[PDB]
């Protein structure tokens, strides 16, 4: 549109002069296009985000990518518009950076597609819905004792090596196998390795079609890592907006995105805050996670997953999203080193549609008696430990007999894990689900050893295995 | 135009005026002969770090701009030297006479071209191989304490390739210059010396070639990462990079942050170490491998920079300074240490056998912590304490001394099930080095089935050697 | 040439050269000025530049105190760094910062050499290693930490914990033994300690193998920051120019840091840290790396630091705990404990225990040492919360042996018979070593604890038992 000269520049930081007075809106995107004129120069093309109005026509950017050879007086040009992804039935099968742009060779999305800015104002209460509905998918643990909920946000937390991303791909796994609904990713400074991978799981899976991914890496400059939540965010507003149906969006680690806010902060100048944060920290995690609604047409569920830093929840990035969430997944190390999978704690999850008229009455007692066994035997294992199974009565021993084949048969194995073990993987429906762990509660399966409840998924499986051992 | 003079002298930084045409991160070289970086372009001034010593530059001089990014030297003749971040020696033995030269500041190897990390990398040392496991390309962190055996499972580490093709490098950063002779002696004395090349920037070498210390060691790296060669790299201390980073860009009046660390520290430590890979065959299969390490006081993990560099990596080793005064060395923590390429950077027998063994530590991590405070326990409660105990005493080992896989396996083999019961546990120790000259003079057969086959032998010859060698044990 | 004072800001002055050439940075300038009226105050004062400024101006720091200074003064250039009077007149002469002497027996005529105290330290080539063992005589040093001839030790502590007293001890014991010239430089230390210690060694005669420069805790900054570099550039010719063995003592070094740190914010530097100056570790560094053994000569150079809240972790101390090859921590609870000195055996490390230098029995003894000493580090929490009565027959021994040990660890010193009235001993190693193997295989269980307090060698236990009337 206009064009004007750079000033300054800081690293990511860059300062820009238009001279005849015709700025920039806040949030807006440039473009720096450059080639060499001479053998000592380089070639560059730069993509600057819009931060700040410093008065005497100059303005302050924050960079999208590496600023090396950058030189003072080389022109940017403004494009009148916020950093615009293409978005449409283009972006399915596709993988893309934050700027929208394609990280696969399989092409190039041309002019045609239809373009939306990252940056819109959040939906009013125009037509936002009450209405509460269950989203199935196939997990004993997840299904039984903390449903999900469509439009909700849903919660993961644990440490470094737990099981999230596993988790995450499985669920996308699920989804496309039996709901057969659309699915998007964003990943928030994810590591190329784990990307690659899923990328290979996707395309091994035939499920890169269904899904659509958009790609911000660590090595990239903070705010690139930033944004991508917003663009993967403006890639799932059209499937719900325009095509009108039940999506879902996925977020690799929030953490990075505060942590992204907090970095562009200080290279701004502003001033921090509780543990070194932002000043302006909830102001945007709300402005993310609020256009994440369920309106009348689509839900835009979200599965999220969140990194706690030292086993303690207080920090100010989990304490804020933990305002935000309808269902929260606590997963433990403690099970992840078991052979329990998926590491699932199940006393620590909670979810607030487990109402008993919202799940159903027998869905409800099913879970209250498995909660109840397994806090008994939580209280019961520091006796055992000591003065062995032995010492305590009757009604304790049948306690603990049932809380171990609780225990295993909350396992299951699982499609994505084919990798790791080498056996197929199963899926459980909810009402097959409830049967058998109310079979399970009843006592119908006392005679049967333990181990045949280990990783298998139906209890007719449970049976085909105990026939198996002998 | 490019010729200016400098306005401002002090501390390794300067400032001048013209240099209307220079770039971001451009080499710049004074009359005095030093260089320098200019690192920040303002409205009238360009702020420059010196990468040299800068006591003579004075207020007046002009300053000139040489017109490319610093480039490290880079060849095969390199191996077995001692450099600077500098392409230039300083160990002595005259020029070094590398091919030619690459740009440090280079971007780093993408999606879709990376295999799956699928072959194992063997470091010798029975607890990080069977619990901790690691794969070429995989970016493992150890982090700890002062004085709890950092630094000697890197030389290990290195001494233990000698077996396979691995070419290793070893950076050391902002370290007293004494303390890189005495690890290339140690080195040496070895054998090791042929296949490393040691990057020495002590802390006395002006900041910014801390800076640039380890994208000097990455630039070589690889190199021979895409030539097809696997290759091992070690940072002995990023924690005083940060430092050196922090220095610089506070005297640059770059904006303060967490604990007045630059808001650029992920991003740098993040460009840094995403260049470790794993290439796809259409590359070469080549591989990258690093091996950083950070310490911070008194076991505080949940400071800036720890944060940072545990979020960046695969997996952490943790070393504690309570379990080595306790009789365990090298002192690792099996519970806090994170291995998430567990069994697909492991050999077959050592997936089947670590997958039981990490079942019983586990199982004894708990038990152990309370049990054995009341005296009068049921029967079983015992057995497994004295399990754990066992274990814990066969995975310690004496300094470089560094075991081919194969005899591991066999060991915890003897120790899974359970063949150590009549041992009491101080004869444990000796246990070990007995059975091995055992296997080694008698049951070489169950070696070679595990040499060839890359997996456990038939349980019958395994039992028969094992059992055999417990009849001459006393 | 000529430049006038323009700003003066306590230790810090701002001298403007507009004679058209401009000092070089650590070059000394020099003030000397008449009183033309009885208002005026006649000053002699020379400054060290510091840093250059933009017009014609640099930022000096002042030698000594700036007080009578008036805006117009006229400031000589001397055109080189500060100079220091090197050769063997230094031997037996105390000096001040500027090179001058402090004791009224004589001056130094202009002939003698001099040189200034900056330059570039020793390249990778010229150093050389070795493992030989420097026997103290003290039983923790001897038996848990060796010093090695040759090797940078180290005294960390805070206040009032026992560190000059090991200076002193150390001093006395290898100056008796060695054939070395001495440099002895005292930074921040108490101005009575330098008298004492002067009447000590002219009653001991070791003062024509020594050479001092005092500067204390009464000097402006300027001069606590140059001390120390003055003693080790003695140090320096003797070690090389002579190819002489010396041995250089700094006590509490970190008045070197601390005058810097002071003066920082006056620099213009931006604050870092806990209010330390930016340019922490390359300073500390730069002072480090020039005391080093090279082939031509060795320096066994003995070092005490100090922290400022006793934390440890303090950055200065951390900073220096990378440059040291042997280390003594002294904290305070020993201290209150009565056992002196207070060094922590679990803490102070040396990179000689290791069978190649000392020996196996020697490394089998100081390792089985230190583990019984960590479990009872343990086995006081668990006493606090369970009681004494419920811990098992080893569980009791290991108390009783490290109690008994613990205890022997304490020694009746030579240079503190001042402080409790005792003649004081030298322990052989091989009889700590023995003594020691008995103590661990309970040999002497039978003695009270008492009997084991502040004594030399194991005979002067039984001889103390004896007195006791067991
Ligand atoms: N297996 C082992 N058995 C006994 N001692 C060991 C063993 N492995 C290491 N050590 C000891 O641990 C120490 C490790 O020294 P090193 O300098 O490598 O450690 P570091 O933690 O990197 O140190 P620093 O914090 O001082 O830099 C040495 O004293 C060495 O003797
Ligand atoms: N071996 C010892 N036996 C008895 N008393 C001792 C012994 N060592 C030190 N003390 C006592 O402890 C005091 C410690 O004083 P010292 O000069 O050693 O302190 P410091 O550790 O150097 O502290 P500062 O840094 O404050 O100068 C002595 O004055 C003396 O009273
Ligand atoms: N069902 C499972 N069975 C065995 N291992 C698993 C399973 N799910 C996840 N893992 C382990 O988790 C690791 C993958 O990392 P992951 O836990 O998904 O990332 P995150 O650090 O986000 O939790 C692998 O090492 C794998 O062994
Ligand atoms: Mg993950
Ligand atoms: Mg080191
Ligand atoms: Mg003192």
């Amino acid at each position: 549109m206009t064009r004007g000269r750079v000033i300054q520049v800081m690293g990511p930081v860059v300062d820009v002069k238009f001279e005849n007075g015709h700025l920039p809106a806040i949030y807006n995107a440039l473009k720096i296009q450059h080639k060499a004129r001479n053998e000592n120069e380089v070639d560059i093309d730069l993509t600057l985000e819009v931060a700040l109005h410093l008065g005497d026509d100059t303005v302050r950017t924050i960079a999208m990518a590496s600023t090396d050879g950058l030189i003072r007086g080389m022109e940017v040009i403004d494009t009148g518009a916020p950093i615009s992804v293409p978005v449409g039935e283009v972006t399915l099968g596709r993988v893309f950076n934050v700027l929208g742009e394609p990280i696969d060779l399989e092409g190039d999305i041309p002019a045609d597609a239809r373009r939306d800015p990252i940056h819109r104002p959040a939906p009013k209460f125009e037509e936002l819905a009450t209405e509460v509905e269950i989203l199935e998918t196939g997990i004993k643990v997840v299904d039984l004792l903390a449903p999900y909920i469509k439009g909700g946000k849903i919660g993961l937390f644990g440490g470094a090596g737990v099981g999230k991303t596993v988790l995450i791909q499985e669920l996308i796994h699920n989804i496309a196998q039996e709901h057969g609904g659309i699915s998007v990713f964003a990943g928030v400074g994810e590591r190329t390795r784990e990307g690659n991978d899923l990328y290979h799981e996707m395309k091994d899976s035939g499920v890169i079609s269904k899904t659509a991914m958009v790609f911000g890496q660590m090595n990239e400059p903070p705010g690139a890592r930033m944004r991508v939540a917003l663009t993967g965010l403006t890639m799932a507003e059209y499937f719900r907006d325009e095509q009108g149906q039940d999506v879902l969006l996925f977020i690799d680690n929030i953490f990075r995105f505060t942590q992204a806010g907090s970095e562009v902060s200080a290279l701004l100048g502003r001033m921090p805050s509780a543990v070194g944060y932002q000043p302006t920290l909830a102001t945007e995690m709300g402005q993310l996670q609020e256009r994440i609604t369920s309106t009348a047409k689509g839900s835009i569920t979200s599965i999220q997953a969140i990194y706690v830093p030292a086993d303690d929840y207080t920090d100010p990035a989990p304490a804020t999203t933990f305002s935000h969430l309808d269902a929260t997944t606590n997963l433990e190390r403690k099970l992840a080193e078991m052979g329990i999978y998926p590491a699932v704690d199940p006393l620590a999850s909670t979810s607030r549609a487990l109402a008993p008229e919202i799940v159903g009455e027998e869905h409800y007692q099913v879970a209250r008696k498995v909660q109840q066994t397994l806090q008994r035997y939580k209280e019961l294992q520091d006796i055992i430990a000591i003065l062995g199974m032995d010492e305590l009565s009757d009604e304790d021993k049948l306690v603990v007999h049932r809380a171990r084949r609780i225990q295993f048969f909350l396992s299951q194995n699982f499609h994505v894990a084919e990798q790791f073990t080498g056996q197929p993987g199963s899926y459980v429906p909810v009402k097959e689900t409830v049967r058998g762990f109310k079979e399970i509660l009843e006592g119908k399966y006392d005679h049967l050893p333990e181990d045949a409840f280990r990783l298998v998924g139906r209890i007719e499986e449970v049976v085909e295995k105990a026939k198996a051992m002998g | 135009s490019d010729v200016g003079t400098v306005i401002q002298v002090g501390d390794g930084i300067a400032r001048a005026h013209g240099l209307d045409n220079v770039m971001s991160g451009e080499l710049v070289e004074f009359a005095n002969g030093v260089m320098g970086m200019a690192l920040n372009l303002e409205e009238n001034n360009v702020g420059i770090v010196i990468l040299g010593p800068y006591t003579g530059i004075k207020e007046g001089d002009e300053v000139r701009r040489t017109g490319r990014i610093m480039e490290v030297p880079v060849g095969e003749a390199l191996i077995g030297r001692v450099v600077n971040p500098l392409g230039q020696p300083v160990d002595g033995l005259g020029p070094v006479e590398t091919t030619e030269t690459r740009p440090i500041e280079s971007r780093a190897p993408g999606v879709m071209d990376r295999r799956s990390v699928h072959e194992p990398l063997q470091t010798g040392i029975k607890a990080i191989d069977a619990l901790v496991p690691i794969g070429r390309g995989q970016r493992e962190l150890i982090i700890g304490d002062r004085q709890t055996g950092k630094t000697s499972v890197a030389i290990d580490t290195i001494i233990n390739q000698k077996d396979q093709n691995m070419i290793s490098i070893y950076v050391a950063i902002g370290q007293k210059e004494s303390t890189v002779r005495t690890v290339v002696e140690t080195l040496r004395k070895h054998g090791a010396l042929d296949y490393t090349i040691v990057v020495t920037a002590s802390a006395s070498q002006p900041a910014p070639l801390l800076f640039l210390a380890p994208y000097a060691g990455v630039a070589m790296g690889e190199y021979f990462m895409y030539k097809g060669k696997h290759v091992l790299v070690v940072y002995d201390d990023l924690s005083k990079q940060a430092a050196a980073y922090r220095e610089l860009s506070l005297l640059l009046r770059r904006p303060p942050g967490r604990e007045a660390y630059p808001g650029d520290i992920f991003y740098l430590h993040s460009r840094l170490l995403e260049r470790a890979a794993k290439l796809s065959d259409a590359k070469g299969g080549g591989s990258l491998t690093a091996l950083p390490f950070v310490e911070t006081q008194a076991g505080d993990i949940s400071a800036y920079i720890p944060t940072n560099v545990i979020s960046i990596t695969d997996g952490q080793i943790f070393l504690q300074s309570d379990l080595f005064f306790s009789g365990v060395r090298p002192a690792i923590n099996a519970g806090l240490s994170v291995s998430r390429v567990g069994g697909a950077a492991q050999i077959k027998a050592m997936k089947k056998v670590a997958g039981t063994l990490r079942l019983d530590l586990a199982a004894y991590r708990e038990l152990e912590a309370f049990a054995q405070f009341g005296s009068d326990l049921d029967k079983a409660t015992q057995a497994k304490l004295a399990r754990g105990a066992r274990t814990v005493e066969v995975l310690k080992q004496d300094l470089h001394q560094p075991i081919p896989v194969e005899k591991q396996v066999l060991i915890i083999y003897a120790l899974t099930r359970g063949f150590l019961d009549d041992i009491p546990v101080e004869d444990v120790r000796r246990f070990e080095k007995e059975f091995y000259l055992f296997l080694d003079q008698n049951g070489q057969h169950l070696l070679e089935h595990i040499r060839t086959t890359k997996d456990l032998p038939n349980e019958d010859d395994l039992n028969k050697a094992i059992e055999a060698f417990k009849k001459t044990f006393v």
